[PDB]
């Protein structure tokens, strides 16, 4: 991670880094992951240390010294493409990319379900609706939520059953129930890190939320078909009077294909 | 001799098979025959 790099000073710095990469080799197969990919090697046009513009051609040599290091692969994590020095994005190095995003309705529920796999949960409570509400949430602020409302129920039991020794009974911990009162109070303390950002879903707008136009739904339901059956057409322009469904049509169509 | 015209006749058979308007005609309609078949 950049942090460990660039805490140190001069030599010591390019020594860990590069020092790192011979393990890998050693041994491979090997995955070296590169967290905050942005601090280990910032733009160089953008810095004016030495000591950040040599680490920024340190990775650069690494990287392409993969071609003898078989069977080791290099990942790293940015939090934007256009944050990281543009050679790294060069053929080989780091050509291939992934756009993680912002998990969805849909996904926030299995995130939770997987957060409270240990978890005693009350008949009263519902995931999914918290799922729905969550926006702006990713999955390090839904594990915040579950451990906020784990927390609030021991506290309310604890300070009755004052076990006071190293160890904690197993049965008071598997008698502990956390309820829908639990989650309410950790959602109004939680804070969502991803709420200004996009997000992107398939949405839940169906043909039946539509009224009328029902030419205008067998129209579009062409538009995707066809490209499969068979330049096809790859868009449409709604135009007309305003209020009339614009917006649910191009979702309606998105949520019959299962399209984002 | 006869050997060497036989050596002759692989070479401008391979020279011949690598120039080669039939085939592009042919491919271009078997292209389309496949999209009317599925459509
Ligand atoms: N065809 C329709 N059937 C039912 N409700 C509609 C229709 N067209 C518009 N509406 C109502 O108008 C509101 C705005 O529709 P929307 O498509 O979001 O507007 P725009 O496309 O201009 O952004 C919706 O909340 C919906 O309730």
């Amino acid at each position: 991670n950049g942090p460990e790099i660039m805490s140190k000073l001069a030599g010591e710095s390019e020594s860990n880094l590069r020092k790192a990469f011979e393990e890998a080799e050693k041994n491979a197969p090997a995955i070296i992951f590169i967290d905050e990919l942005d601090a280990i090697a910032p733009k160089r046009e953008k810095t004016h240390g030495e000591v950040e513009r040599r680490i920024v051609s340190q990775l650069l040599t690494l990287m392409d010294g993969l071609k003898q290091r078989a069977h080791v692969i290099v990942m790293a994590a940015t939090n934007r493409p256009n944050s990281i020095d543009p050679a790294l994005r060069r053929f080989g190095r780091f050509d291939r990319e992934v756009d993680i995003g912002i998990p969805d309705a849909t996904g926030r529920l299995e995130i939770l379900q997987i957060h409270t796999k240990n978890m005693k949960l009350a008949d009263d409570v519902d995931l999914e609706q918290v799922a729905n509400e969550t926006h702006g949430h990713v999955g390090a602020d839904l594990a915040a939520l579950c451990s906020e409302a784990a927390l609030q129920a021991i506290r309310k039991k604890m300070d009755l059953i004052d076990l006071e020794d190293e160890t904690i009974d197993a049965e008071v911990m598997n008698s502990l129930a956390v309820t829908m009162d639990d989650f309410r109070w950790a959602l109004s303390q939680s804070n969502p890190s991803a709420l200004r950002e996009t997000v992107v879903e398939v949405p839940q707008v169906t043909w039946e939320d539509i009224g009328g136009l029902e030419d205008v739904k067998r129209e579009l339901q062409e538009l995707v078909q066809y490209p499969v059956e068979h330049t096809p057409s790859k868009g449409v322009l709604f135009y007309g009077p305003p209020g009339c469904g614009k917006t649910l049509l191009a979702k309606a169509i998105a949520n019959e294909c299962q399209a984002n | 001799t006869n050997e060497a015209q036989m050596a002759a006749a692989a070479a401008l058979a391979r020279l011949e098979q690598k120039q080669s308007s039939q085939d592009t005609i042919r491919n271009q309609v078997r292209k389309e025959l496949q999209a009317e078949a599925t459509v």
